[PDB]
């Protein structure tokens, strides 16, 4: 598994590089039962920060059937458009966050702009804000925020990131997991037949 | 007088044969070499004979003469066989409608209509007999509900 090091957004260090643990200087079985534990609780207490924008947001709360303050919160979920007015209270939300954080972005419209490529849209939160997890859809099924958290928790789970900020190497270890489309290309492309637009 | 004078009936025959009186009649004098129709003759295919004569013989210069009148021939051969569908007489009437004089460049088709319409005027029950099927020029596609015209 290799690893994305962005040690100490849109231009930052962004070395390839391998498991640090796995590194023989840095290797202790110790250190890394302690690793796992962290990663296991940070991956299995996500509390999350839902900006709601837009339409997505309606889809959110659906799923949802609260870290009111973004202080308390792990995730930030953009659901919505990122208009050029609300750029700026998003920024200062995700700002308001502390670390260890993720942001998962849920629609077309917080991931690429999506139909609506016009003068009062940001085209894309990834333009100003990292983002960790990407949902397709206009609006994502409330199913599809539970399958992006599911990988975020396997991408948590791999994560390397400082045990304390005194002592050791304080870098965020990324690791570059198997794209989700060369995972399930197989079971895709051997579909055959399909249910014919008919019925119910 | 030919192929392509309208077809007259009996009451017609004490008509003088002149110029007026037969365009009066509803046909033209033409070469005024008559040809006589018996009952034992069907009028479907004596105009489906007329029609692959008026079509092959079509030089293929303006649309209405050159791919109108190879449609009515398909229509009649279909009426002759017992094929017909709902429709074929009201296009054979258009036909004789729009290949008139004036649409067509030359007056091959005009008069190759003649026979046809008058056919239809006269012994139209022969025409009619032909239609037994139903209208369909669409296949069934499977996945796509089709768009069901009243
Ligand atoms: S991606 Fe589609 S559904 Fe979601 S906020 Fe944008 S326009 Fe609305
Ligand atoms: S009507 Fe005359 S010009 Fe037109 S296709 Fe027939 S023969 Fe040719």
């Amino acid at each position: 598994m290799d690893y994305t090091l962005t040690r100490i957004y849109p231009l930052q260090k962004q070395e390839i590089v391998t498991d640090p643990l796995e590194q023989e200087v840095n290797k202790n079985v110790f250190m890394g039962k302690l690793n796992d534990m962290v990663n296991w609780g940070r991956k299995n207490s996500i509390w999350p920060y839902n900006f709601g924008l837009s339409c997505c947001y309606v889809e959110m709360v659906t799923s949802f059937t609260l870290r009111a303050s973004p202080r308390q919160a792990d995730l930030m979920v953009v659901a919505g458009t990122c208009f050029t007015k609300m750029a700026p209270v998003i920024q200062r939300l995700y700002d308001q966050m502390l670390e260890p954080k993720w942001v998962i972005s849920m629609g077309a419209c917080a991931n690429s702009g999506g139909m609506y490529d016009i003068y009062s849209v940001v085209q894309g939160v990834d333009k100003f804000i990292p983002v960790d997890v990407y949902i397709p859809g206009c609006p994502p099924r409330p199913e599809a925020y539970m399958q992006a958290l599911m990988l975020l928790q396997e991408s948590i789970g791999k994560e390397r990131r400082p045990l304390s900020w005194v002592v050791g190497d304080q870098g965020v270890y990324r690791a570059n997991m198997q794209s989700e489309r060369e995972r399930k290309r197989g079971e895709r492309i051997a579909v055959t037949n399909l249910r014919t637009p008919d019925e119910i | 007088g030919g192929a392509g004078t309208d077809f007259l009936t009996e009451a017609h025959l004490d008509l003088p044969m002149e110029f007026e009186s037969i365009g009066k009649a509803g046909s033209r004098l033409g070469t005024a070499l008559a040809m006589a129709v018996d009952h034992e003759i069907n009028m479907v295919s004596l105009v489906r004979n007329l029609e692959e004569f008026f079509a092959r013989e079509s030089c293929g210069w303006c649309t209405p003469c050159r791919d109108g009148l190879p449609w009515s021939v398909k229509i009649l051969r279909a009426l002759e066989r017992g094929e017909g569908q709902p429709g074929d007489i009201e296009t054979l009437e258009q036909l004789c409608r729009f290949l008139g004089p004036g649409k067509t460049f030359c007056a091959h088709a005009p008069g190759a209509v003649e026979p046809l319409q008058s056919a239809i005027k006269y012994f139209r029950e022969e025409f009619e007999a032909g239609i037994k099927q139903p209208f369909s020029n669409t296949h069934l596609i499977n996945g796509i509900q089709p768009n069901l015209l009243k």
